[PDB]
RNA sequence: UGAACAGCCUCUAGUUGAUAGAAUAAUGUAGAUAAGGGAAGUCGGCAAAAUAGAUCCGUAACUUCGGGAUAAGGAUUGGC
RNA sequence: UCUUAAGGUAGCCAAAUGCCUCGUCAUCUAAUUAGUGACGCGCAUGAAUGGAUUAACGAGAUUCCCACUGUCCCUAUCUAC
RNA sequence: CAGUCAAGCGUUCAUAGCGACAUUGCUUUUUGAUUCUUCGAUGUCGGCUCUUCCUAUCAUACCGAAGCAGAAUUCGGUAAGCGUUGGAUUGUUCACCCACUAAUAGGGAACGUGAGCUGGGUUUAGACCGUCGUGAGACAGGUUAGUUUUACCCUACUGAUGAAUGUUACCGCAAUAGUAAUUGAACUUAGUACGAGAGGAACAGUUCAUUCGGAUAAUUGGUUUUUGCGGCUGUCUGAUCAGGCAUUGCCGCGAAGCUACCAUCCGCUGGAUUAUGGCUGAACGCCUCUAAGUCAGAAUCCAUGCUAGAACGCGGUGAUUUC
């Protein structure tokens, strides 16, 4: 197996859980739940939402690791 | 499935009822399929017999040239748009429904594919396989 | 007239009565046939269902899709703590049946074991085979006498079991007593085989084993007074159905001039005894283990237990069974597995099993990390950490 | 608030009257939501859903020249 | 050629008026006893018994299309009484 | 609907398959004839839903015959275990086409089923047209609109308690009743057998799928009164924080539970037979599957297994009260 790093979000998705969206361009987005999955269908920014790990790293909230 | 069946698919979910309208995926002419029936379903009570991807389907031309109108064809699905499982544990789904035009025996009347083509699909059909550009 | 189109039937004729089961334990109605010629050994357990899970194994079927391939599976774990041999009973066919002739116990008997013998137990003398602990404390007089006549007779020997309640997560406090049917040979040898464990405990892996195919037998889920439409999957009517629509319409013609029994009609659903067959072991877990959802490919020191326990049963502290597909029954019921009545090739029978990872999500929702470890990595440092 | 003696909330005033308690089975009455498809259901789109205010653009056949017409079809709407 | 007092003119039609009839042709549909447009020896249309057309109007009847939807495939869940 | 005879058709040849001229029957799913019951009322067509039964078998199981080389087909037997569809038009029963399928067989149960639904038709009263009648009016002529009432009683059925069997508890047995799985495709066999070629299988094996059934919620989807979190409108609490009201104010997400071929898993093998094909073998010195005897065999039957456990069937076992 080989896990998988979600579009939206960028959370872990393990083997069987979430749902693949393959859009009319040949571009697959894969989401670990509902949730993100929604929002995704709402347009929404990931940078805009406070929890996405894009938004966190654009942010600086535990860039700890590069220095 | 059919004569052009070249092997076996594991079951899928049904996405496409009959009196679906869907879109065609070649480059034949034709701008959507309405679906009359299946090839290879069973019989129910009320039960309508419903398309999925990959399934010879026998369609309809609702708009298109005129010389597509007013017949009736075999179709094969290329795109559900419904999630289904596979085996391995994903659930994927395309944004629309798609299919293409092929005589009985599985040749594609058109030449080329546009957009993405479902893996369980290309890989039953080899004449669709050697058209489509992406197999997913 | 006729019916004017032909359709199947609704439900299953052979499954009646749908009324509520004697008990909560469902009783196995027939054991596997027994040959004289392998060592004594049971031919059923008891267990309780703790959850599902998913499991991720490589398929090994040659000319599938997925030969050599990755699949995903869903499977169910059954905690199996070791159970107490207390008494064996012996059986000597009648014409009017097999009938149970006499009854040997142990002479201790447990707290746990022995409150199944009482509906009050918090005001009583606990006066549980007192005068049979009396039948001991000389050499064999009235026990080894028993044996011998179990020996001279019972053609069938079965043995009187109850499981640990206690060592489950369980607030029963109870245990639950079954018989299981020894299938080795040369009965006398059987009763000496229940003899020697009296008191003593038996352990998961000595009866069933790796890939082995078994049998579960319990209580389905019940449901309470249930409408026709749901408890036989009959069509609704349209929408414009006067005096309501969940039913079914026609219930039966003029003559006979009685309702048939094969109408479906409103009753209760669920709860019923079933026995569910053709289900393959998977892993076979041992509690005195850590990492027990660690498997030759995953390495990582977790046991079976998701994250925050398993959802409405806890922890699975004890010796677990895990196996292919759902059993019937749901969370926290007593479950009694059996082995296979008849030899199944099927060269899916005899398929070797070997996983590569264990699904230790937390099921209490959509789950993202498997250990506090991979959480702690993953989120970083949080107010509460200091 | 709002075009408004519309709907919604409040002041003066007036009521707190309609047998109650405990559970949350089936079937109901009233209100709803549903993945994919979209009338294939049905005698029949019955019922329900969809549209909706205002500003700007645009508006066919036909005609008794008055209409059709809010035709159709589009775009905008908050707070500071 | 017989006959009436006159012998259905202008128009219109399988029309709410046509038995045969699911009339014939075209269109509409994959498929239509439906609908529409034509034909008219029309059982048994037709002129203030008013004929034909007619913009606008209609909680009037009928056909199709778009959007819409649990009407349906195929059922499921929730709330109050 | 099925026989009996057999002039002929069938290249020759009655009976492979048909069969005239005649003649014997069966059924009551047609329509007739009669008026026996009902006019102090048994709710009439059709459709929807549902159960069971019949076989004169459409397919599936196993066989027999051919004008059966193969494939396809036709006739016939045992066979009702299982299945027999989605649609366009019509109120339709009926009918006709489209398409899939193994097939889209025929019927009954008060022409099954209205205190189960609908009311499209017929079949009240309003109204329009044509024909007829001077007229009121008539028309199995056409059209449109036209209230579908009650079950709390007994039985039946599905579920649910329950006294008496010294008391109570636990573990069991199994009389009986029910029963279930069904079908197709693809690869391989094999472009082989067979055939001049044209064409062209089957048995064994594998992967799946159709219909049906029993469960289950790890994942996905649905469901939201978790009124759990957030956001938004109007108003009210002097403002803020925080809140009330708008019959759940509205929207986004939303755990648990329930739930979906919208999700996943599972659905056993033994005997005895039918039709049929055989053995030995007389009757009938020969011959014959039959007369005695006997072998194999169907989705058949009975079993294994699965379900309920006689609330007047039974067994084993623990304890069995002392003002
Ligand atoms: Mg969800
Ligand atoms: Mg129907
Ligand atoms: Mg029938
Ligand atoms: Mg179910
Ligand atoms: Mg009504
Ligand atoms: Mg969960
Ligand atoms: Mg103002
Ligand atoms: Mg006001
Ligand atoms: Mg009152
Ligand atoms: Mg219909
Ligand atoms: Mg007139
Ligand atoms: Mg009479
Ligand atoms: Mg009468
Ligand atoms: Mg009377
Ligand atoms: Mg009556
Ligand atoms: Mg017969
Ligand atoms: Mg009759
Ligand atoms: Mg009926
Ligand atoms: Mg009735
Ligand atoms: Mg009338
Ligand atoms: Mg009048
Ligand atoms: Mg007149
Ligand atoms: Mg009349
Ligand atoms: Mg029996
Ligand atoms: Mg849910
Ligand atoms: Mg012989």
């Amino acid at each position: 197996m080989k896990v998988e790093i979600d579009s939206f979000s960028g959370a872990k998705i393990y083997p069987g859980r979430g749902t693949l969206f393959v859009r009319g361009d040949s571009k697959i987005f894969r989401f670990q739940n509902s949730k993100s999955a929604s929002l995704f269908k709402q347009r929404k920014n990931p940078r805009r939402i406070a929890w996405t790990v894009l938004f966190r790293k654009h942010h600086k909230k535990g860039i700890t690791e590069e220095v | 499935s059919g004569n052009g069946a070249q092997g076996t698919k594991f079951r899928i979910s049904l996405g496409l009822p009959v009196g679906a309208i869907m879109n065609c995926a070649d480059n034949s002419g034709a701008r959507n399929l309405y679906i009359i029936a299946v090839k290879g379903s069973g019989s129910r009570l009320n039960r309508l017999p419903a398309a999925s991807l990959g399934d010879m389907v026998m369609a309809t031309v609702k708009k298109g040239k005129p010389e597509l109108r007013k017949k009736v064809m075999p179709a094969i699905v290329v795109r559900q748009a419904k999630s289904w499982r596979r085996r391995d544990g994903v659930f994927l789904y395309f944004e629309d429904n798609a299919g293409v035009i092929a005589n009985p025996k599985g040749e594609m009347k058109g030449s080329a594919i546009t957009g993405p083509v479902g893996k369980e699909c290309a890989d039953l059909w080899p004449r669709v396989a050697s058209n489509s550009g992406v197999v997913v | 007239s006729h019916r004017k189109y032909e359709a199947p039937r609704h439900g299953h004729l052979g499954f009646l009565p749908r009324k509520r089961a004697a008990s909560i334990r469902a009783r196995v109605k027939a054991f596997p046939k027994d040959d004289r010629s392998k060592p004594v050994a049971l031919t059923s357990f008891l267990g309780y269902k703790a959850g599902m899970t998913t499991i991720v194994r490589d398929l090994d079927r040659p000319g599938s899709k997925f030969h050599k391939r990755e699949v995903v599976e869903a499977v169910t774990v059954v905690d199996t703590p070791p159970v107490v041999v207390v008494g064996v009973v012996g059986y000597v066919e009648t014409p009017r049946g097999l009938r149970s002739l006499t009854t040997v116990w142990a002479e201790h008997l447990s707290d746990e074991v022995k409150r199944r013998f009482y509906k009050n137990w918090y005001k009583s003398k606990k006066k549980a085979f007192t005068k049979y602990s009396a039948k001991y404390a000389q050499d064999g007089a009235g026990i080894e006498r028993e044996l011998a006549r179990i020996k001279k007779y019972a053609s069938v020997v079965r043995v009187l079991v109850h499981t640990q309640i206690r060592k489950t997560p369980l607030a029963q406090k109870k245990a639950h007593l079954a018989e299981i049917q020894l299938n080795g040979g040369s009965i006398s040898e059987k009763v000496d085989w229940a003899r020697e464990h009296f008191e003593k405990t038996v352990a998961v892996d000595s009866v069933f084993e790796q890939n082995e195919m078994i049998d579960a037998i319990a209580v389905t889920k019940g449901h309470g007074f249930e409408g026709v439409t749901h408890r036989w999957g009959t069509k609704k009517l349209p929408r414009k159905t006067h005096r309501g629509l969940r039913k079914v319409a026609c219930i039966g013609a003029w003559h006979p001039a009685h309702v048939m029994w094969s109408v479906a009609r409103a009753g209760q659903r669920g709860y019923h005894s079933r026995t569910s067959i053709n289900h393959k072991i998977y892993r076979v877990g041992k509690g005195d283990d850590e990492a027990n959802g660690a498997t030759s490919f995953d390495r990582t020191k977790k046991t079976i237990t998701p994250m925050g326990g398993f959802v409405h049963y806890g922890e699975i502290k004890n010796d677990f069974i895990m196996v292919k597909g759902c059993i019937p029954g749901n969370r926290k019921r007593i479950v009694t597995l059996r082995k296979s009545l008849y030899t199944n090739t099927s060269r899916k029978a005899l398929e070797e099993v070997s996983l590569k990872w264990i699904d230790t999500a937390s099921k209490f929702g959509k789950g993202r990390f498997q250990t506090p470890a991979e959480k702690h990595a993953f989120m970083g440092t949080l107010k509460k950490d200091l």
